RNA sequence: GACUGACUGACUGA
RNA sequence: UCAGUCAGUCAGUC
């Protein structure tokens, strides 16, 4: 209530208060959410007595969903309209068919709406009478926003009432454009995707929009790599030794993969090693002698790849982290003892070099320098730090916690709901706790990608990007986090290519903000004509564009695990096998490593590879497996191919 | 009469900061400048003079952002910020366009100008004077450290192109 | 709290 | 056109 709408906010609603499907574009930090509120309030009051209208609000990321839901709840609490939400976190949700009808304003995460549409609980999209998309820029390709819009367009073009469509965005994006013409191509295609008709941008009140909204400045920091690194030398020499051992046993190793001029620290080397794994695994002989060859190649390749990952982790984190990674792998995990000795032979040297402070990673040193100067300048500041991956989040957290130099900082984390690769992220109450804490004692946030597209942590004076890059949409959303005035962004990187990419991205942004000024001069009906043309053409394209007993062997020791004709899917997702023979083909660990249920492991003492885990279903617990760990060989022919997920492989599925 | 001309040393120069050949001009480099790695280096965009002082006055001009000028002695730790550890007495221009003084790790708040340092441990007196068109009087206090004292400076290091230099006015 | 499955987008490389 | 990493989202069993 106490908010007094600013001029440009009133200006940005008229095209949508009139009832035309619209796209609303304004710089980051404008009052888009408030504008959506005004549009919804004015649309709600229009219906005559006896007829009521539902509003839907999508939002694709959970923290954003909670923030938007709270804003809507507080604003429309007074009037008495009833708001609600359906998401993935809700447990044993009461029927969605009923919850939609009971409540007027529904906030969803779009994949829910697609679920219900395909299932048939919501019959037809005609129920809703307003749709609001909080990232108009995502509606393309096969993103769930676009699948909702596909259903809508299919309903309109062929042959009831159909709902109004709004979208809010701060940057519509240029796709693959090279000149202004290609940008216009892409922007018109976007507008066509969601039944657009008007693009609304601030023009009259630009003078005011400049005073209230502050554009943060940008800066680039290029960091010298080390003159000489001891860690890299030692590990690379170990890798070369292992590579020579790999060379010996197989007649040819280079031919298996076309990739060439491999370097030790790159991702290219990772691709080489994986392709070599997947090529050696399919070598066949006319039949027990080659088992030793396969096992050996498995081991050499595996340890080589793990050293590679160590080098990369070392590049992006403190050296101690890489040493910890390697030590943990060797603790957990014949030839194995040979290479265990080969690592322990040098381990003390690595421990020595790790703790010598003069070899501290230069990037992290620059991060310390920048944080220290900035926080000394203004003692009250809040920083966001964007990192590519989840492991780097924990590494940087450790680094901040126990560095004497950066005492002021008091970190917090923020990642996404899902749990992947032995790290598990925050749950919804945890995210709410962190964000409300910022509203407090915390003074720096460590985020993955999920904290883009509007987290709205006011009073941010510093965004730091730790080798973070992408298409211009990402650049605009990331640079816009610093809502507070006086804010800065620092792109901090070691590779010159990234520094170049950010400059070309700034140029692309300028081109986009020109090609959207151009499109506002067309007549009011040429737009509608060409949009209908694009919609129809794309509908035609999309509509017509769609219309035994193989033995399973071990990926590492090539022993007859089971047969396809003896696997019965259970509840259509978990997979299981039956028979006393299979119960002899593995030996469950008496005290499994996680303990937290028992895992599976290969029967032989020679081979111990992760076949699966054990889970309990109703009365009887059953053994489940993962296809990543087997190799399929035909019952008659000798063919062999590798399937990463169950979905590619096709067998005579029969229910439990 | 008691005026001296302190000269910046390469001993404590910070990687980011840079110095001129005349050795009376200090600025912030556009790019990092490599230097030997030692615990002597500040690791913060600061600098320490070399004219050890155990009746000395010296004038630094602050024309051409944020600056701290002060006196600190060799005991001070490199990683700690100038003016906020015990041994160091400094005058700083905050980021909120106010002029503050840090003495004996105590905050004391108080329009900018070109400033001097006048110290005499003979009576344990430390004085600052902001002299532009008039002999304006700045914060003055009492402080005595056993070790001989050195002039010191801190120049905001994220913003390239701000330089601090030393003026040797004459009688 | 940890378990198994599918979906999508972005970035590389050949 | 095929590959390899990454990050978000949904479903089911405990
Ligand atoms: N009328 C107003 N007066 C003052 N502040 C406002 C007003 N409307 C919105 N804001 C502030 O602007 C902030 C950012 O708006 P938001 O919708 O998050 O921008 P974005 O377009 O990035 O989503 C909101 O947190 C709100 O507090
Ligand atoms: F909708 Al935004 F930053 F673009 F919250
Ligand atoms: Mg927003
Ligand atoms: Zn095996």
């Amino acid at each position: 209530s106490p908010f007094k709408p600013r001029n440009y906010q009133l200006e940005l609603a008229l095209p949508a208060m009139k009832g035309k499907n619209t796209i609303i574009c304004a710089p980051t930090g404008c009052g888009k959410t408030f504008v959506s509120l005004l549009i919804c309030e004015h649309h709600l009051k229009k219906f005559p007595q006896g007829q009521k209208g539902k509003v839907v609000f999508f939002a694709n990321q959970i923290p954003v969903y909670e923030q938007q839901k709270s804003v809507f709840s507080k604003y429309f609490e007074r009037h008495g309209y009833r708001v609600t939400g359906i998401s993935g976190a809700t447990a044993e949700n009461v029927p969605v068919e009923q919850i939609v009808e009971n409540n007027d304003i529904i906030i969803l995460t779009p994949q829910i709406l697609v679920n219900n549409l395909k299932k048939g609980t919501i019959p037809s999209l005609s129920i809703f009478t307003l749709m609001i998309f909080d990232e108009c820029h995502n509606t393309s390709k096969q993103h769930p926003y676009n699948m909702i819009m596909f259903n809508y367009l299919d309903q309109k073009l062929g042959g009831g009432p159909l709902p109004q469509v709004i979208g809010l965005t701060a940057s519509v994006g240029v796709g693959d454009a090279k000149n202004t013409d290609e940008a216009l191509d892409y922007i018109c295609k976007l507008c066509a995707s969601l039944d657009a008709s008007v693009i609304a941008t601030v023009k009259h009140n630009l003078e005011e929009l400049e005073q209230v909204v502050y554009k943060p400045q940008k800066f680039f920091r290029k960091v010298e790599s080390r003159i000489s690194d001891k860690f890299k030398y030692i590990i690379a020499q170990l890798m070369r030794d292992t590579e020579s051992l790999a060379k010996r046993i197989c007649k040819d190793l280079e031919n298996l993969s076309q990739i060439q001029n491999r370097e030790f620290g790159t991702q290219k080397y990772e691709q080489w090693i994986v392709t070599v794994q997947k090529a050696c695994m399919v070598f066949q002989m006319p039949k027990d002698e080659e088992s030793r060859i396969c096992k050996a190649l498995f081991l050499y390749t595996s340890h080589l790849r793990k050293y590679n990952d160590a080098l990369i982790i070392s590049e992006h984190a403190r050296m101690k982290d890489a040493l910890d990674y390697l030590k943990d792998f060797f603790s957990n995990v014949e030839i194995e003892q040979d290479l265990t000795q080969r690592f322990e032979e040098k381990l003390q040297e690595l421990e020595s070099v790790s703790r010598d402070p003069s070899n501290e990673n230069p990037k992290l040193e620059d991060l310390c320098f920048i944080l220290q100067e900035e926080y000394h300048l203004n003692p009250e500041t809040i920083t966001i730090l964007f990192v590519k991956t989840r492991a780097l989040v924990d590494a940087l957290k450790n680094w901040i916690e126990g560095n004497p130099k950066l005492s002021f900082l008091k970190p917090g984390i923020l990642t996404g709901r899902g749990k992947t690769n032995q790290n598990t992220g925050m749950t919804l109450p945890a995210q709410k706790c962190i964000l409300d804490a910022f509203k407090g004692d915390h003074n720096i946030l460590i985020a993955t990608s999920v904290a883009d597209e509007g987290i709205d942590i006011a009073q941010c004076n510093l965004v730091i990007l730790y080798e973070y890059v992408g298409n211009v949409i990402k650049m605009i959303q990331t640079r816009g986090r610093g809502r507070a005035r006086g804010s800065k962004c620092f792109l901090l990187t070691s590779n010159a290519g990234v520094i170049e990419k950010e400059q070309i991205n700034m140029y692309k942004e300028k081109m986009m903000n020109d090609s959207i000024l151009r499109l506002q001069t067309w007549d009011e009906a040429v737009f509608r004509e060409k949009i209908l043309h694009i919609q129809t053409h794309e509908k035609f394209i999309r509509d017509s564009q769609e219309k035994e007993n193989k033995k399973l062997l071990c990926r590492k020791c090539k022993a007859l695990a089971c047969y396809t004709a003896d696997v019965r899917v259970i509840e259509e997702c978990h997979y299981t096998v039956l028979g006393d023979a299979f119960k002899e083909c593995f030996v469950s660990r008496p005290h499994p490593k996680p303990k937290k249920r028992a895992k599976i492991f290969c029967a032989r003492q020679n081979c111990s590879h992760d076949w699966g885990i054990h889970v309990k279903y109703k009365t009887f617990e059953i053994p489940v497996i993962k296809i990543e760990s087997f190799v399929v060989e035909d019952i008659a022919t000798g063919v062999q191919t590798l399937y990463s997920k169950w979905k590619d492989f096709h067998f005579e599925k029969i229910p439990f | 009469q008691w005026a001296i001309h302190p000269t910046f040393n390469l001993k404590s120069l910070s990687c980011s900061l840079e110095v001129s050949k005349d050795s009376r001009t200090v600025t912030v480099s556009h790019r990092p400048q490599p230097y030997r790695w030692s615990c002597e280096r500040f690791s913060t965009s600061q600098v320490l003079c070399s004219q050890a002082l155990s009746k000395h006055y010296w004038e630094v001009d602050t024309r051409n952002s944020h600056w701290a000028v002060g006196v600190a002695s060799w005991e001070m730790s490199r990683d700690q910020v100038l003016g906020r550890t015990m041994d160091s007495c400094c005058v700083e221009w905050k980021g909120t366009s106010q002029l503050s003084a840090w003495h004996m790790v105590k905050e004391t708040v108080l329009r900018p100008g070109v400033v001097g340092i006048w110290l005499n441990l003979e009576e344990g007196k430390l004085a600052f004077y902001s002299v532009d068109n008039q002999e304006k009087l700045l914060y003055e206090c009492t402080i005595s450290a056993s070790s001989p004292l050195y002039p010191a400076f801190w120049l905001y290091g994220l913003h390239p192109g701000n330089y601090l230099i030393i003026k040797q006015v004459k009688v």
